[PDB]
């Protein structure tokens, strides 16, 4: 252990935070809008402490250890949801909101990004632009998403797409004005979930690569798994900088 | 698929949209309230109506399920409440005719001349501060000709509909209509009936009988000291003389009657000028009460939305104190406060409505109410008594650190709260009783004159002056018999009231008298009180009162032990007197 190494993509491009979580406008729960974020170096200090953020939690990964790491991609989910339905976008809760509108595995990896917004989108009079799923046949499957207005059917007899008795809409709107409760002002919600495969990395942390060193037992960090033993030109790890195949020896 | 699930989705679908128009509703009825203007008028007329049939269609469209097949006692109390198909029965030439029946008594009332001097300000200033037989005599006699005359065929007309309107929806009566509300059915051990209410108001009356009996007398006794040639020793107070046109209260007989006059009442409107309260920091200090109590906070929006002060010169404003729960987590008030213990006090109330609206704000819209109609103002009250006592004053540095209260003092506040709680028990108890009785059909209509002072002779030891043959209808001349108002409800407030009293009081391990109890830095009474608050109408009103009492049935003995040192010093004054009032004097 007489030196350490670490060894990163080289990438240059900061990563593009701005144009999800400062949008003129946000989409409607029952149909929210993904962004996948790649090839780029995301700094996840200024994110967390920009303390503007009602909640931040993140579940699976230790919030400060995510800065520095790499992931294979990243994906951004955003949409406005009322201040009390905040608490179901978590794993394994349910309620109007997860049942029929945004479901996440158990096995959640991301982190869950919540913040007021009554100044932005709530105004005098009603905002009946942002409208929710109320009812549905069934439950959702994670990560599905549903944008049909078909008539819902309650009773054992058919309706020609007409509203009536035991025939409902299924979509409603969610009304807004600045006067409301705190429990049901708007909240703007943005789920980031990390995925990782077999694939090369593209999404790391910042850090500073530095020149590698063979027949010398060093410390090695590659695309965040470390480990000591010498490296030697051919239990082997593939440099991402000029992928070329390492042996590890213990010494 | 089954008619459970139906009604379960049906219910999800329309509290939904519920919330919604009863929300624009009650904001254009505060816009109106708080800027009164030709343009808001419109606008609360437009959201009412819009609000109104939007009501009637889903009662309409609810009546289609069955009651029997739901069997979870939620969803069928939301479907009780909501399949209330009411006055809708009748045809629509008879719908029309009640209508204008009642618009009819409502504007005679309201516009009264007996001149020109009108009810208000103009004869209740006379009837309160005139101590003048004649004038009071006059007033009285004229006000009763001029309005209780008219209305004697209006009022005949509408029990006939009233009655027959009530017998359309599978009641017995009207009467059986309105004890409809204390009736809890289909849970075992805790169920009511209307026929109990009629019954267990008479034992609770027969109770109070005598303290009511030595007050009466000792009131009687103090009275002939005015008035000298116009009272009798045994006999009944002539009905002009109980310092109100009607006797609903007897507060201002209190100048008359005060047992030592030497010792002033606490007062501290001085202490509040001296230190320059500005009017916000008394709900600063109700909002210290209710915290220190251990009940939460209040919302963000309260402070900013509400307006606690008369809005100036530009902007008029009707400003009765009110406590508004607009939904959707908006709490306001309407109050012209100013600096003054009255204003003190009725922060207290109108605070303890808001508490009472934050509790249940979780339950579905149909069950966000009190648990029956006498449960609201009990918990708004209880907090005035308990806030008024000389120790949660002497607490804030208002009241002076070193006040030293002599019996003498316990004395007046006693007979002066008296005066006003268990002197308009009696009256309530008859006026209730001669309308159960009217409708029912037991007193014919040519006898309802001659019942109705047989019954004030008797029950209240009120003896009319004149006398009124059957074209005169007195009990029509009170503003809640002619518009249309409920009356059992200040019977059973003050019974509520202080069995709460005693219950908070005996939680908080409190030692001595009653009436200088307090329950401030108590958090367990809070926790007690917050258990009942918090259920709203869902579960029976005897399950939300054995939550906090621990009886299913309201009692009278805690009323009585409040009153307990003033009875036994009634009874040491009037060891002398006689006691008791013979039916037979008249003054004629
Ligand atoms: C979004 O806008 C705020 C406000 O100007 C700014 O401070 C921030 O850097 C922007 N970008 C992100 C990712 O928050
Ligand atoms: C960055 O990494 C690539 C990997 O192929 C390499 O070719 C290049 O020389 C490195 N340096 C710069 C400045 O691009
Ligand atoms: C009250 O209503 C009038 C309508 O003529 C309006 O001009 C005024 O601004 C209102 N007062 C307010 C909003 O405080
Ligand atoms: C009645 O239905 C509600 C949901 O609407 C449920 O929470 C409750 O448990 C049901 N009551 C019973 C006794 O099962
Ligand atoms: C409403 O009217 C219908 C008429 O068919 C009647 O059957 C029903 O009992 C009424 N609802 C009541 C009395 O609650
Ligand atoms: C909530 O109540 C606590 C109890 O004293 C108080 O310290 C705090 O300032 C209150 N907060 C709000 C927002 O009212
Ligand atoms: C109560 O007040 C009366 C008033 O005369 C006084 O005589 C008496 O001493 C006081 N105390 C008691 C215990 O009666
Ligand atoms: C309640 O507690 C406060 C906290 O200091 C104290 O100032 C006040 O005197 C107490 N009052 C009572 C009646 O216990
Ligand atoms: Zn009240």
């Amino acid at each position: 252990p007489t030196e350490s190494i670490v060894r990163f993509p080289n990438i240059t491009n900061l990563c593009p935070f701005g144009e999800v979580f400062n949008a003129t406008r946000f989409a409607s729960v029952y149909a929210w809008n993904r962004k996948r974020i790649s090839n780029c170096v995301a700094d996840y200090s200024v994110l967390y402490n920009s303390a503007s953020f009602s909640t931040f939690k993140c579940y699976g990964v230790s919030p400060t250890k995510l800065n520095d790491l790499c992931f294979t991609n990243v994906y951004a989910d955003s949409f406005v949801i009322r201040g009390d339905e905040v608490r179901q976008i978590a794993p394994g809760q349910t309620g109007k909101i997860a049942d029929y509108n945004y479901k996440l595995p158990d096995d959640f990896t991301g982190c869950v990004i919540a913040w007021n917004s009554n100044n932005l989108d709530s105004k005098v009079g009603g905002n009946y632009n942002y409208l929710y799923r109320l009812f549905r046949k069934s439950n959702l499957k994670p990560f599905e998403r549903d944008i049909s207005t078909e008539i819902y059917q309650a009773g054992s007899t058919p309706c020609n797409g007409v509203e009536g008795f035991n025939c409902y809409f299924p979509l409603q709107s969610y009304g807004f004005q600045p006067t409301y409760g705190v429990g049901y002002q708007p909240y703007r919600v943005v789920v980031l979930s990390f995925e990782l495969l077999h694939a090369p990395a593209t999404v790391c942390g910042p850090k500073k690569s530095t020149n590698l060193v063979k027949n010398k037992c060093v410390n090695f960090n590659f695309n965040g798994l470390t480990g000591t033993g010498v490296l030697t030109e051919s239990d082997a790890v593939r440099d991402p900088q000029t992928l070329e195949i390492l042996d590890i020896t213990p010494c | 698929s089954t008619i459970e699930e139906q009604a379960k989705t049906f219910l999800d679908k329309f509290n939904h949209e519920a919330e919604d128009l009863f929300y624009q509703s009650s904001l254009a009825s505060w816009n109106y309230n708080t800027n009164i203007t030709e343009e808001n008028v419109q606008n609360m007329n437009n959201a009412g109506d819009k609000w109104s049939a939007f009501l009637k269609e889903q009662s309409t469209l609810a009546q289609m399920y069955p009651l029997q097949e739901i069997q979870n006692l939620t969803v069928k109390l939301q479907l009780q409440a909501l399949q209330q198909n009411g006055s809708s029965v009748l045809s629509e030439d008879k719908s029309k005719r009640l209508n204008t029946i009642l618009n009819t008594m409502s504007t005679i009332y309201s516009t009264g001349k007996v001149c020109c001097l009108l009810l208000e300000p103009g004869l209740n200033e006379i009837m309160a501060n005139s101590l003048d037989y004649n004038e009071r005599l006059w007033a009285w006699e004229s006000w009763r000709s001029e309005v209780g005359k008219q209305l004697r065929p209006l009022y005949e007309e509408y029990v006939v509909l009233k009655n027959e309107m009530a017998r359309a929806n599978h009641y017995e009566d009207y009467g059986d209509y309105w004890r409809g509300d204390y009736e809890v059915n289909g849970v075992d051990g805790y169920d009511y009936s209307r026929g109990q209410l009629i019954e267990d108001v008479e034992h609770t009356f027969e109770e109070i009988k005598p303290l009511y009996e030595h007050l009466h007398a000792y009131v009687r006794a103090k009275l002939m000291n005015a008035y000298p040639s116009y009272i009798s020793p045994i006999g009944c107070l002539p009905a002009h003389l109980l310092g109100d046109m009607w006797g609903r209260f007897w507060t201002n007989l209190y100048s008359l009657t005060v047992p030592f006059g030497q010792k002033p009442n606490i007062d501290v409107t001085d202490a509040m000028v001296d230190q320059a309260w500005d009017a916000q920091r008394i709900f600063k200090e109700a909002e210290k009460f209710f915290v220190s109590v251990g009940l939460p906070n209040m919302t963000q929006g309260f402070w900013e939305n509400s307006m606690l002060t008369d809005p100036g010169n530009v902007q008029k404003a009707v400003c009765h104190p009110t406590a508004w729960d607009l939904g959707k987590g908006d709490f306001r008030i309407l109050m012209c406060t100013k600096v003054t213990m009255d204003d003190f006090l009725t922060a207290h109330h109108e605070m303890g409505h808001i508490q009472y609206d934050m509790a249940y704000a979780a339950q579905p819209f149909l069950l966000r109410n009190g648990a029956n109609e006498g449960f609201h103002e009990a918990v708004g009250e209880i907090m005035s008594l308990s806030a008024a006592t000389p120790k949660h004053l002497k607490s804030i540095g208002l009241l002076s650190p070193d006040f030293q209260e002599d019996n003498e003092t316990e004395i007046n506040f006693l007979l002066k709260q008296a005066l006003t709680i268990v002197g308009t028990l009696p009256f309530t108890y008859m006026l209730e009783k001669w309308r159960w009785m009217v409708f029912k059909g037991e007193i014919p209509k040519d006898q309802w004159m001659k019942k109705w002072w047989e019954m004030k002779r008797e029950i209240v030891g009120v003896v009319e002056p004149v006398p009124h043959d059957e074209t005169y209808c007195d009990p029509a001349s009170l503003f809640h018999v002619s518009n249309d108002y409920s009356f059992i409800r200040y019977y059973t407030r003050t019974l509520y009231q202080f069995q709460f009293q005693e219950a908070l009081c005996q939680a908080a391990k409190h030692e001595g008298p009653l009436h200088k109890c307090d329950i401030s830095n108590s958090t367990e009474a809070g926790q007690k009180l917050f258990n009942m608050l918090r259920l709203g109408k869902s579960e029976p009103w005897t399950l939300a009162l054995e939550n906090v009492v621990g009886a299913k049935n309201m009692n009278v003995r805690p009323l009585l032990n409040y009153f307990e040192p003033l009875f036994t010093w009634l009874k040491d004054q009037n060891k002398n007197s006689f006691v008791g009032w013979s039916t037979d004097w008249s003054p004629y």
